[PDB]
């Protein structure tokens, strides 16, 4: 509830709704050893390691999907090679947890969450047992929040959707369904392109499409940039078809043995 | 496994506070907040003076990370604002640096009473009274209580471009569950006292009820003799002022969890001659004033009925000679000490 209605004024929209090019150019030093294709696989990978962690520990979505954002941000800024994201996955939900008032995670329950959700749903791609102890939890969480220049406060596409349901009075027909697109973007890099209104409404508009609910005047009744919004679904369709032609299971281990090494102290 | 040129390059172009600032000597406070320095730039762009506050402890606490979090957002000028934050790897301390702020309310406030014996300006109660208001407001809109609102925490700039400019400090980031629930109590709410499971708008604009009186007469409205939210006493002076609440005052009070140990603690025959109108006739404030009636609307006991920060500010109070200044001391020479300094 707290800023809920900043978002203009926000670090989220000033700093971090990043340029599509120079978010490119950043990555082209991880696609040297990397495919663009590997690349989004392991970002599609990394986004249910997330998942999977905050559902273990009993966190709600919004909890869950400011972690999944500070992850994007660290690696969209540095390369894969600089902290081993298996360790900063896990610190992005224990510093995502802290923000939020209602309950804290404690050191042992992080750790026995990590060690617990790798070996038991990710066993395909980790064969080694989790690591790292606490210790480098709290170290590599001052560089999480170095880089993302104390950046804490995120504002997702939960909230306005709820209101744009609402405003439809649609909310038991499309809502169920238009929450769990908004679960799937995060797959992708939407959530550093674009503000959470428009990916909202992009993801109410496949709700519709997908169950031939007829909303095409309550769409034309809004004051918004379509072609960005038709920008977005694109994106969303086009995760379907990549959805349907990965197998993560079969192809991980193998990708995640490309990504580059952080280099050791000589 | 972190990378090693990634790590000694963020190690070579990382800025250290003890680089940066000199504040050998300059403490100005410690608490349990943790240590603050009046602190001078090293490399001399400005010659301001800086706010320099080591957080208590190591590591990012659930208190640490909120305060870090909602201050990065927060921009009014009325609420102290964030500069930058510092991460020292080596002890794992956090620092934090803000614009210093000479003058409190509190040290304002027990000079004018110090002196009284052993508010000068004129409109400086109501102008810090608008300040306070607009700044709550700015909170309470974006959702964010204060829920510590005292004289200590509402700062006041001293000689410089800010100079008179009230600026709101030490909000109650962490409260777990935002829970009163999980020593001085004389600006906290009735409701707090009674049992109240969480902070509120309303006990915020309480606060600045108590605040606001204190000004007027130099006393603490509610001051009291030094776990659990029952607190009989500070209860019993609130009562000696404010008179026993009427069943029409404030309904709801059967709903408190604290309701039946009043009832057995306390009866209403015993402040029958008590009032607000009574208490500030004893220490000169006028009963048909607007600065009184305005007090009466934020001093309201049932927190259904206490006025709001944005119905405050929209008060008559505001437009009647005189008008509130943006400077507090109205371009008058300022008459308070500077802070001292402390040891280690
Ligand atoms: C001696 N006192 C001093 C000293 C300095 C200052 C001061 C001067 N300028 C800027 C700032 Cl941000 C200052 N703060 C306010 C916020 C605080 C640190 C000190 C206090 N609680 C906390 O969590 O952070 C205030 C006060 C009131 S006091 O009576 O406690």
């Amino acid at each position: 509830k707290a800023m809920a209605g900043n978002f203009w004024q926000s670090s989220h929209y000033l700093q971090w709704i990043l340029d599509k090019q120079d978010l490119l150019k950043e990555r082209q030093k991880d696609l040297k050893f990397l495919s663009e294709e590997e690349y989004w696989k392991l970002q599609i990978f990394f986004t249910n390691v997330i998942q999977a962690l905050g559902e273990h520990l009993k966190l709600r979505q919004q909890v869950i999907a400011t972690a999944t954002v500070y992850f994007k941000r660290f690696y969209a800024r540095y390369s894969l090679k600089s902290i081993d994201p298996v360790l900063m996955a896990p610190t992005c939900v224990f510093l995502a947890s802290k923000v939020e008032e209602f309950g804290v995670v404690s050191n042992t329950r992080l750790i026995a969450a990590a060690t617990s959700v790798l070996k038991t749903r990710f066993s395909y791609a980790f064969p080694k047992e989790f690591p790292y102890r606490m210790n480098h939890i709290l170290e590599c969480e001052f560089y999480l929040l170095e880089l993302m220049d104390c950046c804490l406060i995120v504002y997702h596409p939960y909230r306005p959707l709820l209101q744009y349901v609402q405003d439809m009075g649609q909310e038991d027909m499309l809502l169920p369904l238009a929450w769990r697109i908004v679960n799937d973007t995060y797959r992708t890099d939407l959530c550093l392109l674009y503000p959470p209104f428009m990916i909202a409404l992009a993801c109410l508009h496949v709700a519709c499409v997908v169950q031939q609910k007829d909303a095409r005047q309550w769409f034309a009744e809004l004051s918004v940039d379509m072609e960005k919004i038709l920008e977005i679904i694109r994106v969303i369709l086009k995760l379907y078809e990549q959805w349907k032609n990965f197998d993560e299971r079969k192809e991980m281990a193998t990708i995640l043995s490309k990504m580059p090494k952080p280099k050791p102290p000589p | 496994k972190m990378d090693y040129d990634f790590k000694v390059k963020l190690s070579s172009e990382r800025e250290r506070v003890e680089d940066l600032f000199e504040y050998e000597g300059c403490k100005v406070g410690r608490g349990t907040y943790g240590h603050v320095y009046k602190a001078k730039r090293k490399d001399g762009k400005d010659d301001k003076d800086y706010a320099l506050k080591q957080i208590e402890g190591t590591g990012i606490s659930m208190s640490a990370c909120r305060e870090i979090a909602l201050l990065r957002e927060l921009k009014h000028p009325n609420v102290i604002s964030l500069q930058k934050v510092f991460l020292s790897h080596a002890d794992r301390k956090v620092w934090l640096l803000f614009d210093y702020a000479e003058h409190d309310l509190w040290h304002i406030i027990k000079f004018h009473r110090a002196s009284k014996a052993n508010q000068l300006p004129r409109g400086m109660v109501k102008s810090l009274l608008y300040q306070i208001l607009d700044g709550i407001h700015y909170l309470h809109a974006n959702w964010v209580l204060h829920r510590d609102l005292k004289p200590a925490n509402i700062l006041v700039m001293g000689e410089g471009p800010e100079r008179g400019r009230v600026k709101i400090a030490d909000m109650g980031f962490a409260r777990l569950f935002n829970s009163p629930l999980k020593v001085t109590f004389w600006y906290r709410a009735p409701e707090l006292l009674l049992g109240a499971r969480h902070y509120t708008k309303a006990i915020d604009i309480w606060a600045i009820g108590c605040i606001f009186a204190e000004l007027l007469t130099s006393e603490p409205i509610f001051h009291c003799r030094q776990s659990n939210p029952y607190h009989h006493d500070q209860l019993d002076r609130i009562f000696n002022v404010m008179g026993f609440p009427a069943d029409k005052d404030w309904e709801d009070i059967k709903k408190m969890p604290e309701h039946s140990t009043l009832m057995k603690d306390f009866r209403r025959n015993t402040y029958t001659n008590c009032s607000l109108i009574k208490y500030m006739e004893k220490h000169k404030v006028k009963p048909d004033s607007k600065a009184f009636h305005l007090l009466q609307k934020l001093l309201t006991m049932d927190p259904i009925k206490r006025i709001t920060s944005e119905q405050a500010m929209q008060d008559p109070y505001f437009l009647e000679d005189p008008l509130p200044t943006s400077d507090v001391f109205a371009g008058c020479q300022i008459p308070y000490p500077k802070r001292e300094f402390l040891t280690e």
